[PDB]
């Protein structure tokens, strides 16, 4: 049951209803547009989409009327064309002569629409209105005047960011999309509007003026600031990154991107590892040849073959580096597979893979009929996911619940109490909430990574799983990658003090304690910033950032897609793993691989599910079997459960790269002042 | 105690996998209860022939290929697994 | 001559011991 | 250099009739104003 | 499907051997007439090497096409087309050495 | 497997130690346009590009960084690189899912 | 619709059309199609084996006294089962008019040389040979022109970098100019001018 409809000539068995615009989109012919935007909302303003009915005398907005009953529509009909010229002259009647300076100038949609359709002669002959700027935050550079009131951005704010601070104001001309009152508009999706804004009326200050669109090369890859793994188009003006933009992908970001990630690159430019730096006799860091340093430690770590030596990854690194370091750790007799997050491992969620997986696809989240948040507030760790659940929140009336925090998510949701309390109670169906959890179709249990530490992480996991068991009975970065390859405990809790720790990035865990240092001050530091880990570490190894490396990263869903090369390492630094493939070769325990692709073949042994970059699906261990697998432990719990972030300013700084950022510092200064 | 780790691979749809698929829903928890010790990673990898892997301190690795073996046979090589 | 100052401005190890 | 008086919106071109910067409309009086490239501010 | 020259391999291999005869015998004349100071042997060896460069090609027509592109060069050196520069070009003598060892490359540059 | 490596004068290095990366290009997201999105192209991997000691120019070593080629079909592209004996990284066309839209759903209640 | 747009005569379009039909019937063992570019340029196709016989008649009278090749162009295209796409302009004098036959060719199949049929094509065989891989059979002497000596790889291959893979420079230690890999400064900045929004509804292929 789907209606036939004629695009200009040929018949098309179009889906029932659906807008004329979507019909021609289906035939692929493209109507001129502005205010409309899928992944947003339809609106009748900006009637640049007018098209002519096969018979009905007057044109109608293309994104308005759904197609039906064998309609024919002449997109190329002359009356349509006169209509479009008609509108375009009006839009250009006031947009200021700013093309050379407006930063949108390379690809502003308004230009191209002016070329393809708009009449070339001007025939306005009076005076343009122009208006004062409205300052808004550290980021967006509002200029207005170039504003054309496709409300768009407000439809962005009210319907996705969820903030409704900004809005239209006034009537006729003088009406303005600027928010009344000086108050600053900060939000986590504030960055994406710089993408969404039709023209140059809103463009990113940090990137401003720096470059022009026809110039930059546009590499495709994925974000690393989050393990969410959203697709992106990094853009570089020759040998140097210029600006980041989202690259649409249905399973994750879908045309959107975060915000901390959007401005994350800026930190790369500042302080960064360049040459190896030995401690001098004075204890000062001092620049050194790459060769003498690597040979030095290469001989140094042989004495302690067996245990002793203890490599320590950061929170950002690095699939190829982990396989390489893995063979570094098995060719040596004993080893320390130590991540950073204090993630519990007894009862083994790792071996079954699925327990650390987010079982439903995030693409599947809109299908779930209830969500059970645990401690962590999603916006400050999986912002895209927060966008996803909000998206369905409008699409569906489905329930959600906090278990538990006072955190300010944009939408209505039930708030609970304390960990063992509300958790084990609903687990034992003591909570009324357990009932609604019972009648719910495809229930979703959202447990944050932050909640797992909290002194007794294992207890919380056991409690939440029970809830999973009940529903079934009733019926009706640097993280997921390692667990795809079993580097548990991951926690530094193995110690047992082990001499000669080997940081991949001590900028994160070096804040903790240097307790092994009096026993052994020596710490190889393979970072890419002088932050935290470098000062308290002998022997420094310069290393590549994520833009350079081909190395894959795993989506929390378990999708394991890779970043592509962009701008090469800044100085003497090499790609991280390659230093290790050098090291093993020096030790005499040369590893079987050498090329990136040979060692992709080594993922093709040690996993080999990573070598399926977009393929989340698996045989699944089944939740009941995992439950039985964990059933033999069980231990004492406690009420409190507070997510790490809470405030947004807390969100602005996490990994060392973000604190190397100028602009993020400007933002944390901004919200605080 | 030479083995440090052990791993196993299993496509979800090749028939030769099910004789090992059947091995996991039931024998597995019995194994972990019998094996508190070294890691026993399981994977859903769609390699057409399910496999078996075993670490040493040496870094040398057991590599047991299998084809459509009964789960009890899986258990057999698994008991052939030793120190 | 070269124009537009610098690039990476890489950080260096502190003078103070440990 | 000193800002021109205004009340309120007014033209700028950088003073070169088809020789200056392309015409624009600064829009301020008592407030400091503009601008394109011409510094011709309208603080008055 | 139209063959260029010889049908099937071996029929083309004889061509190439003929070509080696021609090149080899011509070489001392090349060193003489061009006043090349390469060791008279070296050119011969280098010829043999260039002949080893495609010593794994296995397609039908591609090899005869290879002797087409092989004729023109002796065709040029015999006509004194090309020159001392142009014929000395093969020895890559001005190049800085580039070891293929992983670690060696590893110290030197960012590499692929 | 019509290998033509001998016929092309290309140095072995660049039929070997680098890879093509076939894909259909993503829409520039600043744009609302769709035209440039379609049709496969055959970008190569990036290599090193430093800086001129004088004037600061982005001096560059690799023979063929800027090369890029359109196509009508992916199979044709893969086969193309195969004729060249090229290493490759084919990627899926990722057409957006069709979506429901309704001006009146905005006015449910 | 007068001052700017070209008038485009119907008449010529007629005569070329009918004449295209005329040849289409006279010798249809090989004329795949006789499309007329609307701005009055006829252009029949040819099966690659069929080059000599067609062109031969193309000099031979009926009306096709199209003497003198204007050119032997070799358009390239990476797609297609056979990439290189050869083209022959031709001119008839007494009826003062031009046509343009053309074929197609594998990277490896040796199409025959057409030097005998159009007479002044000896230089072109050498051209396309050294600007492409394509070989012409029964050609007295293909050899390089428009290149250096060695050089090897054909240019105009639609791939193949404009900066090539080599460079000469004079080197005093050996006192001689010598080849060496490009080391190019400034790098060919590569703009991507091409833009969204199809400009040409009148064309634009079916989405398929
Ligand atoms: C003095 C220095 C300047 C000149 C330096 C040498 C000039 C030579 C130019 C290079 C021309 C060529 O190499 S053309 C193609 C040569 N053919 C091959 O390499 C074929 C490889 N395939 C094989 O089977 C080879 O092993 C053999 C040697 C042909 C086998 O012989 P079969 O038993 O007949
Ligand atoms: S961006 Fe605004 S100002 Fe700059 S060109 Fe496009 S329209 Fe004119
Ligand atoms: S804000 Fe962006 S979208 Fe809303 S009107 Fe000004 S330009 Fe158009
Ligand atoms: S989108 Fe149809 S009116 Fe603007």
């Amino acid at each position: 049951n789907l209606i036939e409809v004629f695009v200009d000539g040929q018949s098309v068995m179009v889906e029932p209803g659906t807008t004329v615009l979507q019909a021609c989109e289906k035939v692929g012919m493209q109507i001129p547009r502005f205010c409309y935007h899928e992944r947003l909302s339809v609106a009748g303003n900006c009637r640049m989409c007018l098209v002519e009915i096969e018979k009905a005398p007057k044109v109608v907005a293309a994104c308005a009327m759904p197609v039906m009953k064998g309609w024919n529509i002449l997109t190329n009909s002359e009356k349509s064309k006169k209509a479009r010229e008609g509108v375009m002259e009006f839009l250009l009647a006031n947009h200021p002569l700013d093309c050379p300076i407006c930063d949108q100038g390379g690809e502003c949609d308004l230009q191209d629409q002016s070329m393809m359709f708009g009449s070339d002669r001007s025939r306005f002959l009076e005076g343009k209105r122009a208006v004062e700027d409205k300052n808004i935050g550290p980021l967006v550079k509002t200029i207005m005047t170039r504003c054309i009131q496709c409300t768009r951005c407000i439809r962005f704010a009210s319907e996705i960011a969820g903030v409704d601070d900004l809005g239209t104001t006034g009537r006729g001309n003088d009406m303005q999309v600027g928010t009344y009152i000086e108050k600053m508009f900060m939000s986590e999706l504030s960055g994406n509007i710089i993408d969404i804004c039709p023209v140059g009326a809103l463009t990113s200050k940090p990137y401003a003026f720096t470059a022009r669109p026809w110039e930059t090369r546009k590499t495709e890859s994925i974000d690393v600031m989050d393990a969410v793994g959203s697709n992106i188009v990094v853009s570089t003006r020759t040998g140097e990154v210029m600006r980041i933009l989202p690259r649409m992908h249905e399973d994750i970001n879908e045309e959107w991107i975060s915000d901390k990630t959007r401005f994350a690159y800026d930190g790369l430019k500042r302080q960064r590892l360049t040459q190896p730096m030995i401690r001098n006799e004075k204890g000062l860091l001092t620049y050194t040849t790459w060769e003498d340093a690597l040979s030095r430690v290469a001989g140094m770590l042989q004495s302690f073959q067996g245990n002793d030596v203890a490599a320590i990854a950061g929170g950002l690194v690095d699939a190829e580096a982990l396989v390489a370091l893995k063979d570094l750790l098995n060719r040596v007799d004993s080893d320390s597979l130590c991540t950073e997050e204090v993630f519990p491992t007894a009862g083994a969620g790792t071996d079954l893979r699925s327990n650390y997986l987010l079982n439903t696809t995030i693409a599947g989240v809109e299908e779930a009929d209830v969500i059970l948040l645990v401690g962590t507030n999603p916006r400050f760790e999986a912002p895209l996911f927060n966008a996803r659940i909000r998206k369905s929140w409008l699409h569906n009336d489905l329930k959600v619940a906090l278990i538990g925090s006072p955190v300010d998510l944009t939408y209505r949701y039930d708030h609970l109490g304390d960990s063992p309390k509300i958790l084990q109670d609903i687990a034992s169906g003591n909570h009324p909430f357990s009932q609604i959890l019972k009648e719910a179709k495809k229930p979703m249990v959202v447990l944050g990574s932050s909640a797992l530490q909290r002194s007794d992480g294992t207890a919380i996991l056991a409690a939440v799983s029970n809830i999973a068991q009940n529903i079934r009975l009733s019926s009706g970065a640097s993280q997921v990658a390692a667990l795809d390859l079993g580097y548990k405990p991951g926690v530094e809790a193995i110690r047992k003090n082990p001499p000669k720790v080997l940081f991949l990035l001590g900028a994160d865990g070096g804040c903790i304690t240097r307790q092994d240092l009096p026993k052994d001050c020596f710490i190889i530091y393979q970072g890419h910033h002088g932050d935290v880990g470098a000062p308290m570490a002998d022997v420094i190894l310069p290393g590549a950032a994520y833009t350079e490396k081909s190395a894959t990263y795993v989506n929390t869903e378990g999708r394991a897609q890779q970043t592509k090369v962009a701008v090469t390492p800044p100085g003497l630094a090499r790609e991280d793993w390659k230093i290790i493939r050098a090291l093993s070769e020096i030790a005499g325990m040369t590893l079987p691989y050498d090329t990136l692709d040979q060692v992709r073949s080594r993922l093709e042994e040690v996993s080999p599910n990573l070598v399926r970059y977009d393929d989340v699906e698996g045989a699944n261990y089944f939740q009941q079997a995992n439950e039985l697998s964990k059933l033999v432990n069980q231990q004492l719990l406690a009420d409190p459960l507070v997510p790490p972030q809470l405030t947004i300013k807390d969100f602005y700084m996490t990994d060392s790269i973000s604190r190397a950022s100028q602009t993020m510092a400007k933002c944390v200064k901004a919200v605080t002042e | 105690l030479g083995l440090r780790e052990i791993r196993i691979h299993l496509c979800q749809r090749s028939p030769g996998s099910q004789g090992v698929r059947d091995f996991i829903e039931k024998r597995y928890v019995e194994l972990k209860k019998a094996n508190p010790d070294l890691p026993i990673l399981i994977r859903e990898c769609s390699d057409v022939q399910p496999k078996l892997w075993a670490r040493y301190a040496f870094g040398q690795e057991k590599n047991v290929s299998l084809n459509n073996f009964s789960a009890d046979q899986v258990t057999r090589t698994l008991e052939n697994v030793l120190s | 001559y070269s124009t537009t100052r610098k690039k990476i401005q890489e950080w260096v190890p502190p003078s103070t011991p440990y | 250099p000193v800002s021109e008086v205004g009340s309120r919106v007014i033209s700028c071109d950088g003073g070169g009739g088809a020789l200056g910067h392309p015409r624009v409309y600064i829009n301020l009086d008592k407030e400091t104003k503009t601008g394109t490239c011409g510094y011709c501010g309208l603080q008055f | 499907v139209k063959p260029i020259f010889s049908r099937d391999m071996n029929e083309a291999k004889r061509r190439v051997r003929e070509l080696y005869r021609a090149w080899y015998r011509e070489v001392p004349n090349t060193v003489h007439l061009f006043q090349l100071d390469i060791s008279v042997k070296q050119g011969r060896d280098k010829v043999r090497e260039m002949f080893m460069k495609n010593a794994h090609v296995t397609d039908p027509r591609v090899v005869d096409l290879l002797v087409i592109k092989g004729k023109m060069e002796l065709e040029e050196t015999i006509n004194v087309w090309k020159q001392r520069t142009h014929i000395m070009r093969f020895f890559h003598e001005t190049e800085a050495p580039r070891p293929t060892d992983f670690l060696s490359k590893f110290y030197v540059g960012h590499d692929p | 497997k019509l290998d033509i490596t001998t016929l092309t004068g290309v140095p072995e290095e660049h039929i070997k130690t680098r890879k093509v990366r076939i894909f259909v290009p993503a829409r520039n997201n600043m744009q609302s346009g769709v035209n440039n999105t379609k049709k496969w192209k055959m970008e190569f991997d990036t290599r090193e590009r430093w800086e001129n000691p004088l004037m600061g120019w982005s001096s560059t070593a690799d023979p063929l960084s800027n090369l890029v080629l359109t196509f009508s079909t992916k199979e044709d592209a893969v086969a193309f690189a195969e004729k060249n004996g090229w290493s490759f990284d084919v990627e899926e066309r990722k057409v957006p899912k069709p979506k429901s839209k309704s001006y009146g759903a905005n006015f449910s209640w | 619709t007068r001052p700017t747009i070209r008038p485009r005569n119907d008449v010529v379009h007629k005569q070329l059309s009918a004449f295209g039909q005329y040849v289409a019937e006279i010798l249809p063992k090989y004329v795949q199609q006789v499309q007329v570019s609307c701005f009055n340029e006829l252009e029949i196709f040819i099966h690659p084996d069929g080059v000599i016989p067609v062109l031969t008649f193309l000099r031979d009278h009926t009306n096709a006294q199209f003497k003198s090749l204007a050119d032997l162009t070799a358009v390239d295209v990476p797609t297609r089962q056979n990439r290189f796409e050869i083209v022959y302009n031709l001119l008839s004098l007494r009826f003062n008019s031009r046509i343009r036959v053309k074929t197609y060719t594998d990277e490896l199949t040796p199409i025959e040389s057409s030097v005998t049929v159009y007479k002044a094509a000896n230089w072109y065989e050498r051209e396309i040979w050294d600007m492409f891989g394509v070989f012409f059979a029964n050609h007295p002497d293909l050899r390089r022109i428009l290149t250096d000596y060695g050089f090897e790889g054909h240019p105009f291959r639609k791939d193949f970098p404009l900066s090539g893979y080599v460079e000469l420079r004079y080197d005093d230690e050996v006192k001689r100019v010598v080849a060496e890999p490009v080391e190019l400064a400034q790098e060919f900045r590569k703009f991507d001018l091409n833009s969204p929004w199809e400009a040409f509804p009148a064309y634009r292929q079916p989405p398929e």
